[PDB]
């Protein structure tokens, strides 16, 4: 039936997903941030860009 | 014997939460409180385009920060100049039900779709410049909700069934089919290094896909209503959902669990649109109580509102150099926002 | 010296009712003027309107300030253009009249391109009626200013219009009244929707009633005689200031959106604040 | 440079042509009326269609004025996402097939649903209720779906409002009329909205239902300009 | 995630009395309108009951009206659902359905085929 077939795809889907390794919170967080503030400067929405240069004035 | 398949998921869905908890070994907002606030962002509005007359869906910006195609239910699609205000093209559709726009990389080509379950891709570079549907796709068999140009000759899209589908636009025909979802998907988003797309459906998850191979790497299940829109981080190791919960989240692909939740007690509407900044600091997310809110990604703080649109706010791009946001919405109008020295 | 103390109230609150017909017609103006999305054919009716009104209170203020060469053609101009624009706002009545019956009954179309033609009648027709009435009084019965009370044939020729479009005008209105009671007894709503006709008629059909506040003038002598006569006097100014007062309230003000944007830029403008 | 402002030039050109195409466009946009026909599943929808790829589009002309009809063909069952898409729409021409399961109960739960939408619930509704001369043959048979799934249509009476339909067993204008107050105190609920609600006995292929969809039409264009006009 | 579990249900004879525990453990329970829909074993989906967020708007299919009571609990977070005078036309699996947007009157999909947010199977048999 549909239900067999169904049932023994997310079976296999959820073993082919328990399988992979994660990595801590903690050094996920720290290299978000680390993206975050190294491009900080290069963001005009963060830091408003002078009108002189401001296409869009 | 089926009763033993479903023991069998309900052990793995177990292990994974149980592999997810012991994974978790501190909060963002923990590591995060050391960090001095963004502020108050007082974004203004500095265009306005006036050309649509009917609610509008979807927008996307050009790779030059500059044309920006919009897709209204009058069935039009117009690309302007945003420096200028003009209007540099529009183009009639034949179904005047359009759900979903994008515009190629390469800017030579447009992707339009909706209820017609067709994906009509219109060349702009033509012999007079003349705009012509260069090649319809079908196949699906729910409405297209969302379509993005993987290449020149690539685009992945996204279904009203649970299916997306990797296209070849030179023979026009799906090269790859991704399906696993439980309800519609809503949205899509491409990775910056052009391997992976996530995708959100309906049933208040979001899946990570290889466009290579093609199946499900990942599944995430922090939401718990419909998924509107999904976005990756610039970083690409990230991505943001919004859903009809009033609360969007975001998710780590290493990480595999919730990081961060943006939810606030004054908000009861659902989010339509999710984008980050070019720094990715800054989380814009159109909500659908007619305005548009600012969040410190970081903490998790509203900075700003992006008041000023007389209906529900549709669509929201960022441009590629990060120079201005517009937000489309129902009142047939764009507005280009930007920042203030 | 009563009725002399109670003629002078009467005359500072009748110049102080078109002042505050200036008052709301200018805020009213500036409502619908600089919104850049209060803009429709509805919307400039009701500018066109407003500003006929303007038009008019000016030249009335201006006129009785005026009243005591070039004192004799200020005074002229000043009739003329008093003329011309009482005429213009009966005519602008008429025209939202026609424009609001057209696209209540007209089946489909819906064709904006009309508006234009509406602005020929707008300040077309009070011309075409005035410049005859000024030839003749120019060529006959050259009276100094205005004092038109000895020669009926230029009353009937400076009036039969504007008895017409207003004619036009109520009969268009009660077109307009039996297919909104046709629309309520189809509804079939309370008693409170009921009397809500006759609430959506009076205050729309008492600037038509401005026809009977300008049928008689102020044009009272040095004294009168008779309760009677100024009962109905002070009804009659009383008129004259709302034709200016009620409409622009009505027209603008209560239009149900105006409020609510501007309480949206109010919101806006607070969180843009702080 | 002379560049700079011959492409200038060349956009303000573009610009102004795409305006005018627009204004054209915009002009036949407002001349023609927008109607989506939903259905409770097999309710006549395509006898109505054949009488009157994702989505069908359906243009017909009555009285010089032009009326596009859309079906969602190929389309999920769930409709609690593209249904949004139909929000500025004239109006939701809803069939109901009045006489497997009870299909009247799941019409009607789709009918209370599509009136509490909060972005429906400034949309119209026209309600088609179908098979009329099939309810009449089951009434008549002693087949009952009015009391048998519903117990208070003992405790219910013909309403003295009227009774247009010409001579014809009580018990069937009863059935059909109960019906139609079930429809109409679904849609009359306390709530807020600027939506109405019109029901409608068609069992009709004579070209009926043009007349009443263009009545129809034409009231929901007239009450809405009036409450533009704040003058109800 | 919502993990929408209901248990109950058995072989009973006609005219008993059932009642059936549904518990969430995904969302907020207060925040959404839960229901009861019922699938014969030869037909379709069919809703059968629904309560809103608080309790004070309780509705039914008819025919169960006066049989059935819904009642729900948002301190333990759960619902249930007591049938009494059972027919030999109930006999069906019962599911334990939350409709999908919360501080919303409306909600469309509940008995849809493929529904998202609808719990597991449970079977009640009357003979």
């Amino acid at each position: 039936t549909a239900s067999i077939a169904q049932a023994r795809k997310l079976v296999e889907q959820l073993k082919m997903e328990a399988n992979i390794d994660r990595i801590k919170v903690s050094k996920a967080a720290a290299d978000l941030m680390a993206y975050c503030e190294a491009h900080a400067k290069e963001d005009p929405l963060l830091t408003p860009v002078p009108a002189s240069e401001n296409p869009f004035r | 014997e089926l009763d033993q398949l479903r023991q069998e998921a309900e052990q793995l869905k177990n292990q994974i939460r149980d592999a997810r908890k012991a994974c978790a070994d501190a909060t963002l907002s923990q590591i995060t409180n050391n960090i001095d606030p963004v502020g108050r962002i007082q974004m203004r509005t500095r265009r306005t385009l006036r050309g649509h007359l009917a609610k509008i869906y979807a927008m996307h910006w050009g790779t030059d920060s500059r044309l920006l195609v919009s897709a209204s239910q009058d069935g039009k699609l117009i690309i302007w100049d945003s420096y200028t205000t003009n209007k540099v093209h529009a183009i009639p559709l034949r179904s005047s039900w359009v759900m979903t726009c994008a515009y190629a990389p390469s800017g030579n080509y447009v992707a339009c779709g909706g209820l017609d379950n067709i994906c009509s891709i219109y060349n702009l570079k033509t012999r007079e410049g003349n705009v012509r549907v260069s090649r319809e796709l079908a196949g699906h068999t729910g409405y297209l909700s969302c379509c993005r140009f993987l290449d020149d000759n690539q685009i992945v899209t996204s279904s009203g069934d649970t299916t997306c589908a990797l296209w070849d636009i030179e023979t026009g025909q799906q090269t790859t089919t991704f399906t696993g979802h439980t309800g519609d998907v809503m949205s899509l988003s491409l990775a910056p290094d052009t391997r992976l797309f996530v995708s959100g459906a309906c049933d208040a998850s979001a899946k990570l896909w290889d466009v290579r191979e093609g199946m499900c790497r990942q599944t995430f299940t922090g939401h718990e209503s419909d998924i509107n829109a999904i976005c990756f981080f610039p970083n690409g190791n990230a991505f943001a959902t919004g859903s009809d919960d009033a609360t969007c989240r975001l998710f780590d692909l290493r990480a595999d669990q919730e990081l961060m939740t943006y939810s606030h007690d004054n908000i009861i509407c659902g989010i339509t649109s999710v984008s980050f900044s070019k720094s990715g600091r800054l989380l814009l997310a159109g909500y659908d109580d007619f305005n548009c809110n600012v969040w410190d990604a970081l903490k998790a703080d509203r900075a700003g509102v992006l008041a000023g649109h007389d209906n529900r706010v549709s669509c929201l791009g960022v441009t590629d150099d990060g120079m201005a946001v517009a937000t489309g919405s129902w009142d047939s109008f764009l507005k280009i926002w930007n920042g203030s020295s | 010296l009563d009725q002399r103390l109670i003629l002078e109230r009467l005359q500072v609150m009748y110049t102080v009712g078109y002042s505050l017909s200036l008052a709301t017609l200018l805020l009213a103006l500036l409502i619908l003027s600089l919104f850049r999305r209060l803009h429709c054919t509805r919307n400039y009716i009701h500018i066109n309107l407003f500003t006929s009104f303007m038009l008019r209170a000016a030249a009335i203020l201006s006129r009785d300030r005026l009243l005591p060469n070039q004192a004799l053609a200020a005074c002229r101009t000043a009739q003329i253009v008093t003329q011309y624009c009482v005429g213009a706002n009966y005519t602008w009545l008429l025209v939202e009249g026609v424009y609001l019956h057209s696209l209540l009954v007209l089946v489909g179309g819906s064709e904006e391109g009309h508006f234009r033609y509406y602005l020929l009648l707008g300040w077309g027709a009070p011309a075409l009626f005035v410049i005859p009435w000024v030839i003749v009084r120019y060529l006959y019965e050259n009276t100094q200013c205005w004092e038109r009370n000895e020669v009926k044939a230029i009353w009937w020729i400076i009036r039969t219009p504007i008895l017409m479009t207003i004619l036009i005008n109520f009969l268009i209105f009660i077109r307009i009244l039996g297919i909104l009671l046709s629309k309520l007894r189809t509804r079939q709503m309370r008693c409170r929707d009921y009397r809500l006709r006759l609430a959506r008629s009076t205050l729309f059909l008492v600037p038509l009633l401005g026809v009977h506040e300008v049928v008689f003038a102020p044009v009272t002598e040095e004294q009168a005689r008779g309760a009677l006569r100024f009962a109905k006097l002070g009804f009659e100014i009383f008129l004259s200031s709302f034709q200016g007062f009620l409409v622009s309230v009505l027209y603008c003000f209560i239009n149900k959106e105006v409020q609510s944007e501007i309480r949206r830029g109010w919101h806006h403008c607070r969180l843009r604040r702080s | 440079t002379e560049d700079q402002r011959n492409e200038e030039k060349a956009q303000r050109e573009a610009n102004k042509k795409i305006e005018k195409q627009l204004q054209k466009d915009k002009q036949v946009y407002r001349a023609t009326h927008r109607l989506l026909l939903l259905g409770a599943g097999e309710s006549g929808k395509n006898t109505i269609v054949k009488q009157m790829s994702g989505i069908f589009e359906t243009k017909f002309q009555v009285d010089k004025v032009n009326f596009h009809m859309f079906d969602v063909g190929a389309q999920r069952d769930e409709r609690r996402k593209w249904i949004q898409c139909f929000n500025d729409v004239t109006a939701i021409i809803f069939v109901v097939a009045s006489s497997q399961t009870n299909r009247l109960q799941a019409a009607l739960k789709l009918f209370d649903s599509i009136w509490n939408n909060k972005w429906l619930r400034d949309t119209s509704v026209i309600l088609f209720l179908n098979k009329q001369d099939l309810l009449a043959e089951k009434v008549l048979a002693g087949k009952s779906k009015i009391e048998d799934y519903f117990p208070e249509f003992a405790r219910y009476t013909t309403p003295e409002d009227a009774t247009p339909e010409p001579g014809e067993d009580p018990r069937v204008t009863r059935a059909k009329y109960f019906i139609r107050d079930e429809f109409l105190r679904i849609s009359t609920a306390s709530g807020d909205g600027r939506h109405y609600c019109y029901p409608h006995f068609t069992c009709s292929v004579d070209t009926e239902n043009i007349r009443r969809v263009f009545n129809d039409c034409r009231d929901i264009i007239q009450r809405m300009h009036l409450r533009q006009y704040e003058l109800l | 995630q919502v993990q929408l579990q209901e248990s109950g249900g058995g072989l009973v004879q006609p005219g008993g009395s059932l009642r059936l525990s549904c518990a969430a453990s995904g969302f907020t329970f207060s925040n959404y309108k839960m229901n009861w829909v019922r699938q014969a074993p030869g037909k379709g989906l069919e809703w059968v009951s629904d309560i809103s967020q608080s309790g004070a708007s309780i509705s039914y299919t008819g025919s169960v009206k006066g049989r059935f009571t819904i009642s729900r609990d948002n301190a333990k977070n759960t619902l249930y659902l007591q049938m009494n005078s059972l027919k030999p036309e109930d006999t069906a699996v019962y599911y334990c359905a939350r409709c999908p947007a919360p501080f919303t009157r409306d909600c469309f999909d509940v008995t849809s085929t493929t529904y998202a947010y609808r719990g597991q199977g449970t079977q009640v048999t009357v003979s």
